[PDB]
């Protein structure tokens, strides 16, 4: 029922990074996981 | 057992306030882990032309030393007692909170405090988290969706603090000095403005007396901030851009504000038309006619509708990002929606509409750190928690003649604000917008 | 022919503006408009009238030319 | 109380089908109103000239 | 050289820096301009886009720029020339090449 | 062949909004009766146009019963003449333009119907003729029946003065006067060569007055939509 | 996705009549097409109801005419309002004609030709609508004018005959020249519409001459209002006439009958042909003039060939912006010189104002835009 | 007794008209002095009756 | 930054109502409105008013003319015309029959028999005067029938074979309907205006 | 009446899990051992196929059905994919549960895989990976795997470009009717009571039954001119339930597993200072912790510059050779142990988590092993066991995965 974290679409330009207090949680800690849905936009974690 | 049921024996939300005027509030249950945090009547809305951007600023500052803990011994003992320290600040809300072991609840409460009341605000450390928010402005600058929102409101509510956004220009953030930052700490940040909000496993009591022993410090008492109603004005602006491969719209009208009732109405109205994009498994089958129209045509690549609240006014209506081809026939369906349910919206519709937003935010408060916050903030915008068992009977009494008055009020016949962004050739004329706002029947 | 969205390739350009609602129709419409009027006229006067004048001596002179050439001549 | 032309826009105006319905009685209020005024204008502007002024002479 | 004189009053009598735009913009767009344009780097193509959008807007609104803002005749650039020159060029190559 | 143009007689219809006088048309009228019938035909005005303009309806019953008018044919085969009617048009003196040129000397007397639309000048070109007529100037004389008159084109015109004082006694007795004779059957011939006149200029009060209210309402509808266009700022911000 | 873009009929007028990208600064002088239309339908409807009483009959034509303005209910004011309208649609022509001239429009080549054609034929309409009523100018007009072919050689003298079937303008003249009078704003209204599809395949125009892609709004409402504020502007004109002055642009000679015998003082046409007429007069020779009123007219058809200027409008070009104005003086004049007798000074002004129209046309006009052009450094 | 003849009388006495009155007169007594010579004397009469007739039309419907 | 983008001052463009940055649109939007649509609202009433007039007015051109309308009615006179004796008159391009009607041929045609005509109408609702019987003259192929003749003593046709009676209905022949009762109006008791 | 989980494993081998908790909400998870490892090289993007594919027509009910009267009681419907398992997800209010169960039901047990469903649906897996591959993080660890195994595990998540509209109705059957079984699912639930789940397991859920993961050690490098370097070293690590997984988990922690502070400089985090010591220029570094039922992976993920990778990634080995070599006090190892614990228990915090901690575990072992035993495991890691994973992952054959311009970029063969 309720939307995600993230809209997600196809051919949308890239968000950028430029600094160390951005680019920190990045770096990915624990294998994959993958959700899809009904109603929530489709997230894939660390 | 049943849901009407299960509403009623939901943990109550504790409510006391101390001697400067600093509220406690704490929601119980036996949980291993805890939220607990402080929320502030400050943003963007509270600061003028010249020191705009100072709250974002302070929040860069709060978790790097204190007095009692200088540099990185406050950010040390966080991570060292396996503790989460987190910040965000709106144009009208400020919030520092900690995900904590339960155990270590004293020393989260304690920690908070030193962050609050006692931040550093090094001139080394001003001059370096200077570069910082002119970096994050740059990403920002890459992110259409902030962009785009940030000019909805730029335009909606221009020539007043709401058309602020919460970072600030580049000019305040090159020249902000620390004296700057003092004086909007002082100003602001005070007792009656604040609320100390925690959930878990908390016994209210002791929450309430480690807020007596830090939190007494906090000053509550010429010319005491009180913000202005703000003109919401029927404007557009148009950030043409056929450099960007997609179109960000966003739409609203002038939404009611955090008190209004007519909101629960608006947020069945909002669930019935909802949301989209192009990874959702719905597709053509989908509920909502603005979404299986668009996933059948592929109108848009994603969309939402948002009922933004802020005290005296606000934004109701809806973003989309769409081919550059598709805006005109996106705007058309899209205020197509709003008319429909002005004017025949059904009662099973409406019944689904409910029937999401019971949903919506039943899981939403989910874990102790959504329902600290909803604590923190319900007690700054409503002046107390609202109980799910209310929230559900303020959802019962709205049905299709509600739904329709409720919209009609707001929707029908009336100036929206509208943002684009990006290669917006398509993007409607304002009359043409305007136009769309009735029917001819 | 060519539809909104196929014209033609534009670039970090900026357009405000506001609904027919918040503002009005004739804002100072006497204040600016009389000034502006007469620097469009200024503007093209010279260009325009010289002609008009021309008309209107090439007409008189022809008229009255005609008129005198009907009467008698003392001789 | 609102202001004139608000009590108009909610009254008349705001529903599509109440604002043609004004329209109409308006139009029928409006030509009655026109004509006979507008009449009274020429008929005063021609005293005694026009037929209808003269006509009790010979009947 | 001795027509100088006249060449400054021609341009302010033109008028077309009035409206910020320089000689290049007024061209008549017919195939080898057309071409010329496409060949313009973004910061030369997005300025006449521009200056163009904004004439059309004072044109619209029948007014001109202040005074100050107006084209000065000598800092109009010539920024077509070379361009176009060589557009030219290279048709009436192919224009020989056919014969 | 110099030319003489007539001035402009201040009309009681001159104006915009004025309309005719028709007690002047009611005159007018018998000033083509008992004067121009005899040699003029006027054959697009019946006696039925005459009611509820200058005569009732009884009245122009009257006028019309006066005169002969042919009719046919009866079951017999032959043409008869009965007592006019208000459905008959005003009767031709002659039955053909060539009876006419021989009763007038060669000169075919116009049709009045709409001598005043078919003349520049109109009205004030009428009346300058009537009233106009004088002995020849020095060094002039004209064909045995071709009299002088300044206004007629050429000098020189082949009707006899047909006004004078006392030509007629008025209905409704009005002192007449070579010049009141004059004006009263140039108000009438207006009419006749007009009859639209009052209603032409009732409708121009009503289009003048419809336009006055329209012009700036839509005008002020189109300042409207305009409006998000006129107020607009570009603003140019590469990168 | 709506039912205007999806619906056959309802495509077409929503991509040439809504949604259409217009420039945003096209002036007053864009909404002439607009008018020529509503003119056009304004005719045909007038048109069409005095048709439903008018006869064709050399004897009744006249009474029939007098008889709609007599006995018709209200039958004179769509008389006079069809007389007018024809006036009012010579008046919008001439304005529409010159905006395209000194706007450069005339680049628009097929859209431009089209109008030549669309000019050539209202012309003609109108030449064969003023004989209807078959007074003294309507025959003795009709006459002169036709009568000019005969001065083709071999075969003139039979054109003629066969266009009156007969020996003058009789019987079997008035009957034909009605039936065409009839079809031909029908004709009108189909190259009206080859005229618009070939102009929607460029869209418009604007007085800077400079391309418009960068600002384009769509027609509704835009120009839905102005169009609509234009139209109102031209029913007060045309009422106004109708209303207050309805034989000002018409002539007296006109309300008496046709007379083969007795000729008018000083024979003409309407006054939108004066122009085409006083350059008729100029030359002596006959064929010479016939040519020369032809191409009059046929040299509109020529202008897009004989453009100089680097730049498209005059909006720039201060030279050719005096001379545009010499010519239409220069055309005023010879609308004036055309309505006089045949006699001095008028022919001599004639001759010159004759010579002048072709040379600003066919040797000043282009001179003065490769001026232009040499002062530009071009 | 025709207020048209009262007024042609009282028009008659203006300066533009006893100029042209006597402009008429000139040629008058010139023409019907000298003999076999074509010349006639219309145009000074019109140019007395323009004159005249202007000044009756301004006042004589006043009387009517 | 875009951050760095503020909207431009709308103050000299802005209505009165909306000036005021501190203050809610709101109170205003209901009026604001209400303004622009009556403007709208009395633009289309005038248009309206215009536009029937103007197809009022086209109406009416197809509508009968003034001379059309002139040969609408005739007058007759009943004092013209003796006791038993036909009179004809032109109307509408066609002859009508006026007849003065005796004692004798009133009570004639009064007590006839009702079923045995091919066309059912009684005298009484034939006629607005008893004395005055007014007619259109032959239904079946277009004659004019001579009166005071035939069998039964009123109209007869030399044209197939039709016998009309005093009171104009068919009696013995092939026409289908009775000759026409037009529509008309006794006056003064000495006129009659027919039409 | 204060309440705790209640567990059951039927003779057919399915685990019903569920805690009445008498909440508004209700969650239902049917886990099933059916991850992307059990693709084989013939059907690869099988799995990813059929988590596109619920709401696609079942038996008893039809694809517009599914969504509409999900819709209807504003429910949810969700599939999540571990390489190891696969998620059945429905969320509602407590009064509409069972009407989402026939819906899971359906979805699970009898879906009907129609040919223009099927072949229709086939673009969305072009949509779905594209939108998943602009994490950069998905680009490595995708190919980490691939690099890292022979087989099973090296399977990615996401449909490769080759197989997109390739997926056969008979492959989606086929992998259903193989995985879906009594013996590999267990259905956990949250605000129901566990006889009524029980007797659903029963009635609708028996169904009846249908090569152990070889490392490799190799490296993958996708060269595509980013001015940022993503890159992951990894090797061999413990498997999930053996107690030296444990000891990995706490050298994660030791060396930095994620941020603590917002815009932190992270002072704990023992790789993210060994790496900001020599260069300051934008960058992150964490320990890398997979732990799966055959094998797993530790190590670490860095994101620097282009020219600074090789120094970045050196410096953040050399870090872990100093705790293999010794260098370990309890205070860190105590810390590390304080983050994990809280960790674990923060993670299960939310009703969302929670239900997936007891339905993974439930697959992976045999029951459900409360909060207060993980902790006390937690502490049961001696510091020797710590140094031991350390050396583990020093001498062990390693795996690499790069993405970025590489041109500074080292090869395993050249640490
Ligand atoms: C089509 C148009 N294109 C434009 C392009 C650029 C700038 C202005 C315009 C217009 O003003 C314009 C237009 C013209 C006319 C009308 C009303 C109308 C009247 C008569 C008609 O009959 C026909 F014969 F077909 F012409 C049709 C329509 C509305 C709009
Ligand atoms: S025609 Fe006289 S009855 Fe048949």
């Amino acid at each position: 029922a309720v939307p995600a974290t993230s809209e997600s679409p196809v051919l949308d330009l890239k968000r950028s990074v430029l600094c160390r207090e951005s680019l920190r949680g990045q770096a990915a800690g624990r294998p994959l996981v993958a959700s899809v849905s009904l109603n929530v936009p489709a997230s894939v974690r660390y | 057992a049943t849901y009407a049921q299960a509403l009623q024996s939901v943990p109550e939300t504790q409510v006391s306030q101390l001697d400067n005027g600093l509220r406690v509030a704490s929601e119980q249950s036996s949980q291993p882990t805890c939220t607990v945090g402080v929320w502030i009547d400050a943003g963007s809305r509270y600061e003028s032309e010249k020191n705009n951007g100072a709250g974002y600023f302070v929040e860069h500052l709060a978790f790097k030393g204190t007095k009692n803990r200088p540099g990185n011994a406050l950010e040390k003992e966080v991570e060292s007692m396996g503790a989460h320290l987190n910040a965000y600040s709106t144009r009208e809300h400020t919030a520092y909170y900690i995900k904590a072991l339960s155990k270590d609840l004293p020393k989260a409460v304690e920690l908070l405090a030193d962050i609050v009341q006692n931040c550093s605000l090094e001139d080394s450390q001003i001059e370096k988290e200077r570069d910082v928010i002119l970096q994050e402005l740059q990403e920002n600058d890459t992110s259409m969706r902030d962009v785009v929102f940030n000019y909805l409101h730029a335009t909606a509510f221009q020539g007043t603090p709401l058309a602020q956004s919460v970072e600030g220009p580049s000019e305040n953030v090159r020249k902000l000095s620390r004296a700057d930052l003092t004086e909007y700490l002082s100003r602001h940040y005070k007792a009656p403005r604040m609320v100390l909000a925690a959930a878990g496993g908390l016994e209210h009591r002791q929450l309430l007396d480690l807020a007596q022993k830090h939190f007494s410090g906090l000053s509550g008492t010429e010319t005491v901030p009180t913000l202005s109603p703000c003109r919401f004005t029927g404007s557009q602006i148009c950030h043409r851009e056929d450099g960007l491969p997609l179109a960000h719209v966003a739409i609203a009208v002038e939404g009611p504000g955090w008190a209004h009732p007519d909101n629960v109405a608006l947020q069945v109205a909002n669930a019935i038309i909802g949301h989209y994009d192009c990874t959702y498994g719905g597709g053509a089958h989908l509920s909502s006619p603005l979404a299986s129209i668009a996933a059948t045509n592929k109108l848009c690549q994603s969309f939402q509708t948002f009922n933004i609240c802020y005290a005296d006014t606000g934004l109701l209506g809806a973003h989309f990002v769409c081919d550059h081809m598709s805006i005109d026939d996106m705007m058309f369906v899209l205020q197509g929606q709003w008319m429909r349910l002005c004017t025949s919206a059904t009662e099973s519709e409406v019944l689904r509409g409910k029937n999401l937003l019971r949903n919506a935010l039943v899981s939403h408060l989910d874990g102790t750190t959504p329902v600290c916050e909803d604590i923190g903030r319900s007690l700054l915008t409503y002046g107390r928690r609202i109980p799910l068992a209310e929230w559900e009977s303020r959802i019962a009494e709205v049905d299709a003649r509600v739904v329709r008055e409720v919209c009609s009020k707001y929707f029908y016949d009336q100036c929206p604000a509208v943002a684009g962004f990006g290669p917006i050739e398509q993007l409607p004329d304002y009359n043409r917008i305007r136009s769309g706002m009735f029917w001819l029947r | 022919g060519r539809q909104f969205g196929h014209l033609t390739r534009v670039r970090h350009v900026i357009t405000y503006s506001l609904s027919p609602f918040e503002q009005r129709a004739f804002p100072h419409y006497f204040s600016k408009g009389i000034p502006n009027v007469l620097r469009r006229t200024r503007a093209c006067i010279l260009r325009v009238a010289p002609p008009f004048v021309a008309f209107y001596l090439v007409y008189t002179w022809g008229t009255q030319e005609f008129e005198k050439s009907k009467r008698k001549n003392p001789a | 109380a609102p202001t004139l032309t608000a009590r108009l826009y909610s009254l008349l105006f705001r529903r599509t089908s109440t604002f043609a319905l004004t329209i109409v009685v308006g139009a029928l209020f409006f030509e009655r109103a026109f004509d006979q005024g507008a009449d009274a204008i020429y008929e005063h502007i021609n005293e005694g000239k026009l037929w209808k002024h003269i006509k009790h002479k010979y009947e | 050289r001795w027509l100088e004189g006249i060449r400054k009053w021609y341009y302010n009598a033109a008028g077309f820096n009035k409206l910020g735009l320089m000689r290049d913009d007024t061209i008549h767009e017919n195939d080898d301009v057309k071409e010329a344009i496409r060949r313009l780097p973004e910061n030369l193509y997005n300025d006449r886009v521009f200056r163009i959008k904004r004439a059309l807007d004072l044109s619209m609104r029948q007014q001109i720029l202040p005074k100050e803002q107006w084209t000065k005749y000598e800092e109009d650039k010539s920024y077509l020339e070379p361009y176009l020159k060589e557009v030219i060029r290279e048709r009436k190559e192919r224009e020989e090449w056919a014969k | 062949d110099l030319e003489l143009h007539p001035p402009s007689y201040p009309w009681s219809h001159r104006g915009l909004l004025s309309s005719l006088d028709h007690t002047s048309i009611r005159r007018g009228f018998q000033v083509y009766k008992q004067v121009c019938s005899s040699c003029h035909s006027m054959d697009y005005v019946a006696y039925r146009h005459l009611v509820g303009v200058c005569y009732t309806e009884d009245e122009a019953k009257a006028l019309a019963e006066e005169v002969e008018v042919q009719d046919g044919p009866n079951e017999d085969g032959e043409m008869f003449m009965r007592p006019g009617k208000l459905s008959d048009y005003f009767p031709k003196p002659y039955p053909n333009p060539e009876a006419a040129r021989a009763a007038n000397n060669g000169a075919l007397p116009p049709d009045l119907s709409y001598i005043v639309r078919a003349r520049h000048g109109g009205e004030d070109y009428v009346f300058s003729l009537l009233t106009g007529y004088c002995e020849p100037p020095t060094g002039v004389s004209l064909r045995e029946g071709l009299y002088f008159n300044p206004y007629f084109p050429g000098q020189a015109i082949g009707m006899a003065p047909p006004i004078y004082n006392e030509v007629l006694e008025f209905d409704d007795g009005t002192p007449a006067t070579m010049s009141q004779v004059a004006k009263d059957v140039c108000t009438f011939l207006r009419w006749a060569a007009e009859p639209e006149h009052d209603h032409r200029k009732r409708m121009g009060l009503k289009m003048l007055l419809m336009m006055g209210l329209l012009l700036p309402l839509v005008y002020a509808m189109k300042r409207h939509k305009w409006s998000v266009l006129k107020s607009r700022k570009l603003a140019y911000r590469p990168p | 996705t709506n039912i205007r873009k999806s619906h056959p009929l309802m495509k077409i007028v929503n991509n040439a009549f809504i949604d259409l990208p217009a420039p945003s600064n096209i002036s007053s002088w864009w909404n002439f097409g607009s008018l020529l239309g509503i003119c056009l339908i304004l005719q045909i409807l007038t048109g069409l109801f005095l048709a439903m009483h008018y006869t064709s009959d050399t004897t009744t034509a006249f009474s029939s005419v007098t008889h709609i303005c007599r006995d018709v209910n209200y039958g004179w004011i769509i008389r006079y309002m069809h007389a007018n309208g024809a006036s009012m649609f010579f008046i919008c022509l001439y304005m529409h004609v010159g905006r395209g001239l000194y706007y450069g429009s005339y680049t628009f080549l097929e859209t431009w030709n089209i109008g030549v054609i669309l000019l050539l034929t209202v012309m003609a309409t109108a030449f064969m609508g003023y004989v209807l009523p078959w007074g003294q100018m309507s025959f003795w007009g009709a006459t002169v004018i036709t009568n000019l072919l005969s001065a083709i050689p071999y075969i003139g003298t039979n054109l003629v005959e066969w266009i009156w079937g007969g020996f003058s303008v009789d019987k079997a003249t008035l009957t034909r020249f009605f039936a065409f009078h009839f079809i031909l704003p029908f004709i009108i209204m189909a190259i009206a519409m080859v005229h618009l599809l070939f102009l929607h395949e460029t869209g418009s125009n604007n007085p800077t001459g400079i391309s418009s892609d960068v600002d384009k709004i769509p027609f509704h409402p835009y120009y839905t209002i102005k169009d609509i504020l234009g139209a109102l502007l031209l029913i007060l004109a045309l009422m106004l006439l109708v209303l207050f002055a309805p034989d000002l642009l018409g002539d007296p000679d006109n309300y008496t009958p046709a007379n083969p015998l007795n000729t008018p003082p000083h024979i003409k046409p309407e006054w939108y042909f004066l122009f085409a007429y006083a350059i008729l007069r100029s030359i002596p020779n006959k064929l010479g003039g016939v040519l020369a009123l032809a191409f009059s007219i046929l040299i509109l058809a020529l202008i897009p060939l004989l453009h100089t200027s680097k730049q498209r409008s005059m909006m720039f070009r201060p030279l050719s912006q005096c001379l545009f104005w010499a010519l239409v003086a220069d055309l005023l004049t010879l609308t004036w010189i055309g309505g006089q007798p045949v006699e001095h000074p008028y022919i001599t002004i004639g001759q010159l104002a004759s010579v002048l129209y072709f040379l600003l046309i066919l040797v000043l006009m282009p001179t003065a835009g490769t001026i232009e052009n040499k002062l530009l450094k071009w | 007794v025709d207020p048209l003849t009262t007024v042609r009388e009282q028009c008659e006495q203006l300066e533009k008209c006893v100029k042209a009155r006597e402009r008429l007169e000139l040629c008058d007594e010139r023409v019907s002095s000298r003999s076999q010579t074509e010349e006639d004397c219309t145009e000074e009469l019109l140019d007395f009756l323009h004159a005249r007739d202007h000044c009756v039309a301004h006042k004589l419907f006043n009387s009517l | 930054s875009h951050t760095d983008i503020k909207v431009p001052d709308f103050s000299d463009y802005r209505r009165p109502e909306v000036l005021d940055s501190t203050k809610s649109s709101k109170e205003s939007s209901e009026a604001r409105k209400g303004f622009s649509y009556l403007v709208t609202a009395t633009t289309t009433v005038g248009v309206a008013y215009a536009a029937k007039n103007v197809v009022s007015q086209f109406v009416s051109s197809m509508s009968a003319s003034a001379d059309v309308l002139a040969m609408s009615k005739i007058e007759i006179k009943l004092s013209d015309i003796p006791e038993g004796k036909n009179m004809a008159f032109k109307w509408r391009g066609k002859p009508l029959f006026v007849r003065h009607r005796t004692k004798k041929e009133i009570d004639q045609e009064a007590a006839v028999e009702v079923s045995q005509l091919r066309d059912p109408q009684h005298d009484l609702e034939r006629v607005k005067k008893p004395e005055w019987v007014i007619l259109i003259g032959c239904t079946h192929l277009g004659c004019v029938p001579i009166a005071n003749a035939g069998d039964f003593g009123g109209y007869y046709c030399p044209c197939h074979g039709s016998h009309y009676d005093a009171s104009g209905r068919i009696r013995k022949g092939p026409a289908p309907l009775n000759l026409e009762v037009p529509s008309y109006e006794f006056t003064s008791d000495d006129m009659v205006i027919v039409g | 009446h204060p309440q705790d989980l209640e567990f059951t494993r039927l003779p057919n081998g399915l685990v019903i899990a569920s805690l009445e908790n008498y909440a508004p909400a209700s969650r239902i998870g049917l886990f099933i051992k059916a991850g992307s490892r059990y693709e084989n090289s013939n059907n690869l993007g099988t799995s990813h196929l059929l988590r596109l594919a619920s709401s696609l027509t079942t038996k008893g009910a039809s694809s517009f059905k599914i969504t509409r009267g999900i819709e209807a009681v504003g429910g949810k419907l969700s599939v999540t994919s571990t390489r190891e398992n696969m998620a059945y997800t429905v969320e509602c209010l407590r009064d509409d549960v069972d009407i989402l169960m026939e819906f899971l039901l359906n979805v699970t047990t009898a879906p009907e895989f129609r040919r223009w469903e099927v072949a229709a649906l086939q673009p969305q897996l072009r949509i779905d990976k594209a939108v998943a591959l602009q994490n950069p993080q998905a680009h490595v660890i995708e190919n980490l795997h691939a690099a890292a195994y022979r087989n099973a595990l090296a399977n990615s998540l996401y449909c490769p470009d080759y197989r997109i509209g390739k997926v056969t109705p008979v492959e989606l059957h086929d992998y259903v009717q193989n995985h879906f079984t009594s013996a590999r699912m267990a259905l956990i639930g949250l605000g129901v009571s566990h006889p009524v789940l029980k007797q659903v397991a029963e009635q609708f859920l028996n169904i009846r039954g249908g090569a152990k993961a070889k490392y490799h050690g190799g490296e993958i490098r996708e060269q595509n001119g980013d001015s940022l370097v993503h890159a992951a070293l990894v090797a061999e690590s413990a498997a999930i339930g053996s107690a030296e997984a444990n000891a990995f988990s706490v050298l994660q922690h030791v060396l930095g597993a994620g941020p603590h502070v917002k815009r932190g400089s992270n002072a704990t985090s023992s790789l993210y200072q060994a790496v900001a010591k020599g260069v300051h220029q934008p960058f992150d570094v964490s320990a890398f912790n997979a732990s799966y039922s055959d094998s797993g992976l530790f190590g670490f993920y860095t994101i620097s510059q282009a020219a600074s990778a090789g120094d970045v990634i050196k410096a953040a080995y050399n870090q872990v050779k100093t705790i293999a070599q010794g260098n370990l006090s309890n205070p860190d190892v105590q810390a590390a142990k304080n983050k994990l614990k809280a960790g674990y228990l923060m993670s299960v915090e939310s009703s969302e988590g929670f239900l997936d901690e007891v339905g993974s575990q439930a697959l992976a072992a045999g029951s459900y092993t409360p909060p207060s035993t993980v902790l006390q495991q937690i502490d049961a890691v001696a510091d020797a066991d710590v140094i031991n994973a350390a050396k583990k992952f020093v001498s062990g054959r390693k795996s690499m995965a790069a993405s970025g311009n590489l041109g500074h970029t080292p090869f395993i063969d050249e640490l």
